[PDB]
RNA sequence: CUCGGAGCAGAACCCAACCUCCGAGCAGUACAUGCUAAGACUUCACCAGUCAAAGCGAACUACUAUACUCAAUUGAUCCAAU
């Protein structure tokens, strides 16, 4: 997907330059991703004490 | 195995059981020249002996 | 049956009760099973060994502290916020 | 080869002519906020939002709760500007504010917040629990009649019950104190349901209480339709939701069909559905106030399966499925030799047919 | 993507005035 | 002669959307390494600081509000000399504390900006969340 | 292949255990002394260099 | 390789392959990796990790290696207290 | 004559010339650059090389923190020293 990119403020290069665009502007950058497939766990009976 | 030797006549338990006797029913195959020492008995089997 | 066995002392036997609540069903009798091996004699010398070991631990009645579990912690920050939400009657 | 946008690319209507001229961001926190807002629109190109964010219907959650009260905002409006004055006018106000030493009353500030926003935020809180969307099917409601729930623990305590707060089921072993504000002769209709109680069902749920026909706000002269149970969370569970919910009754109602046997320890017999229960009762009944908390086992629970319900408790693990390994080669190159062991399915050792 | 609509969508540098040193 | 109470699905469906969280089994959205700020949350508390108010929000990662507290509230306004001092910002995290308590979120991240930190007006407002009963660090994830 | 700046010792824990790990120093200075894990005693441990190794 | 030896007309096993792998009686050979005791200053801990596993080696050198060695060191052994004795059977391996 | 970056080779990967250009044979900071272990990558083989969840043990009370910064910054087997 493409998102907006906004960097760590502690990133010295990005935060320049973002604080050097003009307003309005947004930068976006493409980002993977993974969609699990399977829960993590289902609870099932064990016993009937 | 010893089980079964035992429940097809191959060994007699009613006498001492040795070396020669599981050689004598072929119940064990003994190579003194690969630097077999022995048998070693082994647990496969114990809940049915 | 655990509250019957007489070999166990009663003592013991009622210690053991709250202890291993887990493992008691309805009709009273503490069960123990064990199903890491193969063989039905390791399986059975595990489960009475088991037996020996929860008589020791009631027995030694043991006040060394032990450490404390990730689990239990969030469980002990929950119960704090639980009894901070307790309030009294406004004329009792 | 090219493909033209399937609509506005970004950074299209900054002006690249007058770059020198134009006002920059200089901040990190106005390029956030701004780039915040640009992540919330609608977009053309796949997003995260559209993989992830859960799928809501488009059309609006329908409304059917009490109407909205009206408020003249002239008056309210100046009658609150009079107070801030008064306050700001007080010397002793500003000396605490500059010298960092002032403070609000909590106790006051729940009063008014229940009085306004509190509606609001009760339903904010019951949507994100999921109460509408399993108690009414996605129907909401703003619980603007304010439902105050407490179990007496011992003789001189007791354990309110807000919207989602821990209690535990000994806490809850008997039927808590409701009161709620209501005028002399109107009629209300008051339950509790476990939502995620219910053992064989996964969508049904266990009525847990049922009282009918409460004149005002004396809960204890109401009919016992269906008799207090407590709450019964089997062990590994999980955490369940308990919600009381209050109805505003327009005229008498008749719950013969609804009617429980006392004492009612069948199962079968307390599987409810509050919605199939408040749509034949919708025409003459209106969710009113709404109040909810968290339940998981305790030793408490063994006595109801045991003794109340004459059953044996059951017990429930969180299992995780099992671990994935690729299917096994003849030769593992450069694989390490425990290569093997993620193979076997006994670690004692094996003799074959010696 | 070169071929696909949202090409270029990354881009920044002619928003920034170029730097010389 | 089965009991009917006895009759248990080999399965349980629990449907509220706090237990995976509450038995901390949940998944939290771990990876953007890259940008800010992180995602690996289930709740997490956000200050928003305007010209003219002070706002705070407990929200779940997945964008719905929890409970909020904000000085444009009358209930909280009606108190406060000024709404966008420290004063105010400390006072927002002792009524954000009692709401947080009231809805069963006794966990949450807190994502502030390095000079946000080093602000006095966060620094009380944090104050106000511990001492009110929240934690302002969420318990590890377990896996196995 | 370049000017020797540093050298390669051997920091030998103090526990009395013998775990021992090479470490990178510069040769103008002095002998190091390191507070290193130590795995025998399982807890960090004060070091000592003994013997330079190599030039590096 | 020694074909027919000439006092005895036998094959011959290469005994430069005895001193440096191991058989497992199902037909895999265990080998260590090159270079694992070899300017360790200069190697990261992942890569020295690496570096100390005991690895299998593929059909090709397999097939190489079992020409390079007579029967006697296929055969099945049943030393006492092996460390190996548990890798020399393979399970739920499908073809 | 080995290694890395760029063009040729414009967009997954790969791609030559006694083709066109620029570099490497370190340095610096740590002293948990501790241990262990799913799943993967791979310079077209092999050798070698690379990234890693969980876990143990630490660290921690927000220094973009737990596989350091850095592009290459490098040498198999035998043998020798210990
Ligand atoms: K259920
Ligand atoms: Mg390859
Ligand atoms: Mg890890």
């Amino acid at each position: 997907t493409k998102e907006v990119y906004v960097p760590h403020p502690r990133n010295t290069e990005a935060v320049d330059l973002i604080t050097r665009l003009p307003k309005g502007a947004v930068l976006y950058k493409t980002f993977v991703h993974v969609v699990p497939a399977k829960p993590e766990g289902t609870f099932k009976l064990v016993a009937m004490l | 195995r010893l089980q079964y030797l035992i429940d097809l006549g191959r060994v007699d338990p009613s006498q001492p059981i040795d070396l020669t006797q599981l050689v004598n029913g072929r119940g064990v195959t003994i190579q003194p020249l690969k630097r077999d020492y022995g048998v070693q008995l082994v647990e496969e089997g114990a809940d049915t002996f | 049956h655990l509250a019957t066995a007489e070999w166990i002392a009663e003592p013991v036997r009622q210690k053991i009760a709250i202890t291993h609540k887990n493992k008691i069903n309805r009709l009273g009798e503490l069960i123990l099973t064990s199903e890491s091996s193969r063989y039905q004699f390791r399986n059975l010398a595990d489960c009475l060994q088991k037996i020996r070991d929860m008589i020791t631990e009631a027995s030694q009645t043991p006040k060394e502290p032990t450490k404390e579990d990730v689990k239990l912690h969030r469980i002990r920050i929950e119960n704090m916020n639980r009894e901070r939400l307790r309030q009294k009657r406004i004329h009792s | 080869r090219r493909t033209p946008p399937l609509g506005p690319m970004p950074n299209s209507d900054i002006d690249l002519s007058n770059l020198e001229r134009l006002e920059k961001y200089r901040s990190f926190d106005r390029y956030r906020r701004r780039a915040e807002q640009e992540a919330q629109a609608p977009h053309w190109w796949r997003t995260y939002r559209e993989y992830f964010g859960e799928k809501t219907d488009p059309k609006e959650k329908i409304d059917i709760g009490l109407p909205p009260p009206k408020v003249s905002r002239t008056q309210q409006l100046l009658e609150r500007k009079q107070a801030i004055q008064e306050l700001r006018a007080n010397v002793e106000e500003e000396r605490a504010a500059r010298l960092r030493t002032a403070s609000v009353p909590l106790d006051a500030v729940r009063a008014e917040w229940e009085r306004t926003c509190g509606p609001y935020h009760k339903q904010r809180l019951a949507e994100y629990y999921g109460l509408y969307r399993d108690l009414f099917h996605g129907a909401t409601f703003v619980p603007r009649v304010p439902l105050h729930v407490a179990y007496a623990v011992g003789e001189d305590d007791l354990m309110p019950v807000y919207c989602g707060n821990e209690v535990t089921p000994t806490e809850a072993a008997q039927a808590p104190e409701v009161t709620y504000e209501a005028e002399e002769g109107s009629l209300w209709t008051l339950l509790l349901t476990s939502l995620d109680g219910h053992l064989l069902e996964p969508d049904a749920e266990y009525l847990h209480w049922l009282l009918t026909n409460i004149p005002g706000n004396r809960v204890a002269e109401g009919q016992v339709t269906c008799p207090y149970l407590p709450p019964f969370p089997a062990r590994g569970s999980g955490i369940h939701r308990l919600a009381f919910l209050l109805f505003k009754q327009d005229q008498p109602i008749d719950f013969s069909e609804d009617a429980r046997p006392s004492p009612c320890y069948q199962l079968a017999q307390r599987t409810f559905r509050t919605f199939d229960f408040y749509k034949k009762h919708q025409e003459t009944m209106t969710p009113a106030g709404l109040s909810f908390f968290q339940c998981r086992w305790d030793d408490s629970v063994t006595y109801i399966f045991h003794q109340l319900l004459d059953m044996r408790e059951p017990v429930f693990e969180f299992v995780r499925p099992p671990p994935y390994h690729p299917k096994q080669k003849r030769f593992p190159h450069r694989q390490p030799l425990r290569y093997l062991d993620r193979y076997r399915d006994s670690h004692e050792p094996t003799y074959g047919i010696y | 993507y070169k071929t696909k609509p949202t090409h270029g969508i990354g881009k920044y540098k002619h928003l920034i005035k170029a730097e010389e040193p | 002669d089965p009991v009917e109470n006895e009759a248990v699905a080999p399965e349980f469906t629990n449907r509220n959307p706090r237990n995976l969280e509450l038995l901390s089994v949940a998944r939290k959205e771990r990876g953007w390494r890259t940008v800010f700020p992180s995602r690996e949350f289930w709740h997490r508390l956000r200050v928003i600081r305007t010209q003219h108010h002070v706002e705070a929000l407990v929200e779940h990662q997945n964008g719905k509000v929890v409970v909020s507290a904000s000085t444009r509230e009358w209930a909280i306004k009606k108190h406060l000399y000024s709404t966008r001092n420290v004063v105010a910002c400390e006072s927002i995290g002792r009524v954000l504390a009692q709401r947080c308590l009231e809805a069963g979120i006794n966990f949450m991240v807190y994502q502030p900006t390095p000079w946000e930190a080093a602000s006095d007006s966060m620094k009380r407002l944090q104050s106000a969340m511990t001492e009110g009963g929240v934690v302002l660090r969420e318990p590890q994830r377990i896996y196995e | 292949k370049s000017k020797s700046k540093n050298i390669l010792v051997r920091m030998v824990s103090e526990a009395g255990t013998g775990f021992c790990f090479n470490t990178k120093r510069n040769r103008l200075r002095e002998k190091l002394t390191l507070l290193h894990y130590d795995p025998v005693v399982k807890q960090r441990v004060l070091f000592v260099e003994k013997k330079k190794i190599r030039s590096l | 390789l020694t074909y027919f030896s000439a006092r005895k007309g036998k094959r011959k096993t290469v005994k430069a392959v005895i001193d440096r792998f191991l058989r497992l009686h199902c037909g895999l050979w265990v080998r260590r990796k090159a270079g694992y005791k070899k300017k360790l200053w200069k190697k990261t801990p992942a890569r020295k990790k690496r570096l100390r596993e005991f690895v299998f080696c593929n059909k090709t050198q397999s097939k190489l290696l079992d020409k390079m060695t007579t029967s006697f060191w296929k055969r099945r052994n049943w030393y006492v207290d092996d460390p190996y004795q548990k890798y020399h059977d393979r399970t739920n391996l499908k073809v």
